[PDB]
């Protein structure tokens, strides 16, 4: 565990009446201030494989680097799939889950099978839930899921040169800056469905992401067995710092 | 831990504790000084 | 099942507009994404009711290649036109637009075209014979998505 | 006839509890996977005329 | 296990070294004091109870 400390908020000052220029409140009243601190820990991600000692003379070529590439890339898409959208349940909490608890998930208009689609009208105005954070668009991360690029891709709003400039869709048939923020699609958003989320605007600088162990490779010869074990591991987490800098939008119910 | 076989005595031995104080964002100071002053030497 | 059922109507009542086709990239999935790797095939029906969409008709809409001010219509959407004629007739379910990934198919082949003469004194004939071995075949099962009229 | 091998898809590993710590399963789960093929083949087209 | 050593300040083996070897002694001075015969040294006590 790893703890860090939190500077209080502000307090203020009185205005003293005249009549009490010789008394003993003509310096005010006293401000306090108590601090508090955060913590941040890790989880734990393995995977392991064998490979016995028989197949490789039985086959015409060698097996071993196609075993390595995937358990990393087994790694790599459970890392991303967790940070996405993952449980408090022994794993890391997703973005989606961190906004579903911080009720900063706005529940827009946009149907789940179609009636209404998504504007970029209604991407821009999660900004408003970001409080003081939204003030600056350089210091914000917008990803959507791909059926709200291809939705967006759609959008009424952004058809016409006279519209947007010479950077409308029927120039160029993709979408990359809208409404100042830039786009990057991911596959990760869960399910189309009613409730569902389908975009999420982040504070980038409020996120770290904690390491005790980066990802090692084990190898066990078990004679016993004429097997080759690989063991893969690493200790991950993602946290904040304070509960803030996240909105996600959603579907209709 | 308290997955081996000898353990720690509690988690403030298991723990690292940060000298580092940090703030969150801060509304902004407009009118305080937008004015110019007018200094006096009376009541 | 990338036949995607589009509310254009055979009949003619409703025409075959731009924004259309373009819904057709949205079932490529993850190779829809990148324009680059696509290419689009159009019927000469679906040509001529490209040609008369409100929508590429002023300058203030699409640039300077309106419809009004040209007469051809060339990319649509960031994806360049071409018109084949070898689609079948235009009726109820049938197709008017293609969208491919090109990269996903190949044409394996065997021997090329060749021709071979042979005199037949028999008969007093020459007999000529063309002949060539080929297949058209893709990699994964996926990459092709076409459009079919309404009803 | 042409054959070529395919790529099988992604594994995924596991977060492990923090009470399995000791045990094997600190270790994870398998994550197993087999190849595929592909054949590819042609047809012969072929047409003649005499004078 | 390997995930205790990093989950610490400081290590922690000398005193399992220390235990272990303890361990021996103390099991062995209490085997010769009273161990019974029953796959233990018989102790002073259980010979001079059968004696």
């Amino acid at each position: 565990i790893l703890t860090m400390l939190v500077e209080p908020d502000a307090g203020r000052a009185t205005w003293v009446a005249a009549s009490a220029y010789g008394s003993d409140n003509t310096t005010g009243s006293e401000v306090t201030g108590a601090l508090t601190e955060i913590h941040f820990s890790t989880y734990k991600l393995a995977a392991k494989s064998f490979i016995t000692d028989e197949t490789e003379e039985d086959a015409i070529f060698s097996l071993l680097p196609l075993l390595r590439k995937r358990l990393i890339e087994a790694h790599a898409v459970s890392i991303e799939e967790a940070f996405m959208t993952g449980d408090g349940s022994g794993k890391p909490k997703g973005l989606l889950t961190l906004a579903s608890e911080d009720s900063a998930k706005v529940t827009t208009e946009a149907k789940a099978d179609g009636s209404v689609l998504v504007t970029a009208k209604t991407i821009s105005k999660l900004r408003r839930k970001l409080g003081r954070h939204g003030l600056k668009l350089s210091k914000l991360v917008l990803i959507v899921s791909m059926d709200a690029y291809y939705d967006l891709l759609e959008d009424e709003e952004w058809q016409d040169v006279a519209q947007v400039g010479n950077d409308a869709v029927k120039l160029q048939g993709q979408v990359g800056r809208i409404y100042g923020l830039p786009v990057v699609v991911s596959e990760y958003f869960p399910a189309k469905a009613a409730g569902k989320e389908f975009a999420v605007i982040v504070y980038k600088d409020n996120f770290v992401m904690p390491r005790q162990r980066a990802v090692t490779v084990e190898r066990e010869r078990q004679a016993g067995k004429q097997r080759d074990a690989y063991y893969v591991t690493q200790r991950v987490n993602l946290q904040r710092y304070f509960e803030n800098g996240v909105v996600s939008g959603a579907y209709a119910a | 831990n308290q997955s081996s076989s000898v353990e720690v005595s509690s988690e403030s031995y298991e723990t690292i504790f940060s000298q580092r104080i940090i703030r969150d964002l801060q509304k902004e100071l407009v009118v305080g000084a937008l004015f110019e002053e007018l200094p006096m030497s009376s009541k």
